[PDB]
């Protein structure tokens, strides 16, 4: 919800998928 | 011989504009001389003075011929239009957009909006 | 789409009539128990976006404020509680001036004699003048120009529209503005939107507007 | 003397472009396709076969059976919707 409204309000703090999530490093660390 | 073959009393690509306003003065010119019956059966008088129409039908012809939604340059061109005089209003003084009252009609000749379908290359010439 | 749009002897009477104090009662009653408590919560969320507002405003931006709901509260909190006192003891006694344009009384030379009085020592020649003046003055904020419904009766006027545009030229001058109209972008052509140069936000807050109404009678129907 | 006969490699082929040519039907236009369309389809795909008298179907012939029919489907429509289904088909 937080990251919708963020990005709806043109907010800068919403998170920019240039970099992938660290929840994608809990999977990619096993590898 | 060329100063006898033309007068050149003339006081001088003629027009420069966006695509957006373009096609916005495409539509118009299409909502000025088609007659409001064959909006719903097209779509899905020239030597006339244009008829009024409103903004509603501007808008819903102009999403349906671009190559849009509602983003604030559509508007921003409308606009810019109406001050370059390309399209005209039923006021003098006292310009009142937002007014329900106001109606929009075509400001410009036949002649260009032909050039700006070429340009666009769009075929206002098989909707008539 | 379109094609929703191509595609598209009862009287009044036969509803119940409705008196002047029994269309306050629903608005007034319902309004303090109905979504108070999530518009609450949503507007503490909100307050988040204050810093990025006030560093917009630093850079020379205007701010344009749009979306479901009135913009009263929020314009005037921002204005009052948060942003001049920054604005003030950040830097070391900012006119918070507030435009009802809802007002279809708003003559324009009134304000301007406020301004006038306010930022100085054929309108539009003396906003040149000011424009002239304050290049080579310091660029630190004097004066924020809170103007509510720049798409209202007295605002919606071309040369209303001109004498705003011009003032957002001197950077030592804080423009804030809501509108409410769908075709409010309308309003504005190049060289307005150039001197007005909005960054736009969506501020949709299902908030009662209740004072706008307030201005032009409902109990006609 | 030539009977060509279909191979099943080419089953994805006509499938697909059946189901692509049916999503576009009811997305824009008002004539709905129907199977007789798929039905034409394989009949001139024999015919460009019986042309090389090649005994199989080749995925050649296919592709130019798949332009004959859908290009007499869309020209027949009206011009608002005949524009935005020749944009839908490029690829055939």
């Amino acid at each position: 919800y937080d990251e919708i409204i963020f990005r709806k309000l043109g907010s800068m703090l919403q998170t920019t998928n240039i970099l992938v999530t660290d929840d994608q490093y809990n999977i990619w660390k096993k590898r | 011989i060329k100063l006898f073959l033309s007068t050149d009393d003339n006081l001088s690509q003629t027009y420069d504009l966006s695509i957006i306003s373009k096609y916005l003065l495409i539509a118009s010119y299409i909502c000025s001389y088609l007659e409001p019956r064959y909006d719903a059966s097209i779509f899905s008088p020239r030597y006339l003075q244009p008829s009024l129409f409103a903004i509603e039908r501007l808008l819903a012809i102009f999403q349906a011929i671009f190559p849009m939604k509602a983003n604030i340059e559509v508007f921003q061109n409308l606009s810019e239009l109406h001050t370059l005089k390309l399209i005209a209003t039923t006021m003098n003084k006292n310009i009142d957009y937002l007014s329900p009252k106001v109606r929009w009609k075509v400001n410009v000749p036949w002649e260009i909006i032909k050039e700006i379908s070429e340009s666009v290359h769009f075929n206002i010439s098989d909707y008539f | 789409t379109f094609e929703g749009y191509f595609d598209q002897r009862h009287t009044m009477s036969m509803a119940p009539d409705v008196t002047r104090e029994e269309f306050s009662l629903v608005s007034n009653f319902f309004n303090e128990n109905f979504q108070k408590r999530p518009r609450q919560k949503l507007f503490e969320i909100q307050k988040k976006m204050f810093p990025q507002y006030w560093f917009e405003l630093t850079q020379g931006f205007s701010l344009l404020f749009y979306g479901v709901g009135s913009k009263r509260n929020f314009l005037e909190e921002f204005a009052i509680d948060y942003l001049s006192p920054k604005i003030a003891y950040s830097q070391l006694s900012i006119p918070c001036l507030i435009l009802n344009g809802y007002n279809p009384s708003c003559n324009y030379r009134d304000v301007f004699k406020e301004i006038t009085d306010l930022l100085v020592p054929h309108v539009i020649l003396q906003i040149q003048k000011m424009i002239d003046f304050y290049k080579n003055q310091p660029l630190d904020i004097k004066l924020i120009l809170v103007v509510h419904n720049l798409d209202g009766p007295s605002i919606r006027k071309n040369t209303f529209q001109t004498m705003l545009s011009f003032l957002s030229v001197i950077r030592q001058i804080a423009i804030v503005a809501s509108t409410d109209h769908i075709y409010a972008p309308l309003l504005w052509d190049n060289m307005k939107a150039q001197n007005y140069n909005f960054v736009f936000h969506d501020i949709s807050n299902f908030e009662p507007s209740t004072v706008e109404s307030t201005f032009q009678d409902v109990m006609k129907m | 003397k030539i009977y060509p006969k279909l191979h099943q490699m080419d089953m994805d082929k006509v499938s697909r472009v059946y189901a692509d040519l049916r999503r576009e039907s009811i997305s824009t236009g008002s004539f709905p396709i129907t199977v007789r369309h798929l039905e034409s389809i394989l009949r001139i795909a024999e015919s460009f076969a019986k042309m090389r008298l090649s005994e199989f179907v080749s995925s050649y012939d296919l592709d130019r059976a798949i332009k004959v029919v859908v290009d007499s489907f869309v020209d027949a429509q009206k011009v608002s919707v005949r524009r935005q289904l020749r944009r839908s088909f490029a690829i055939y």
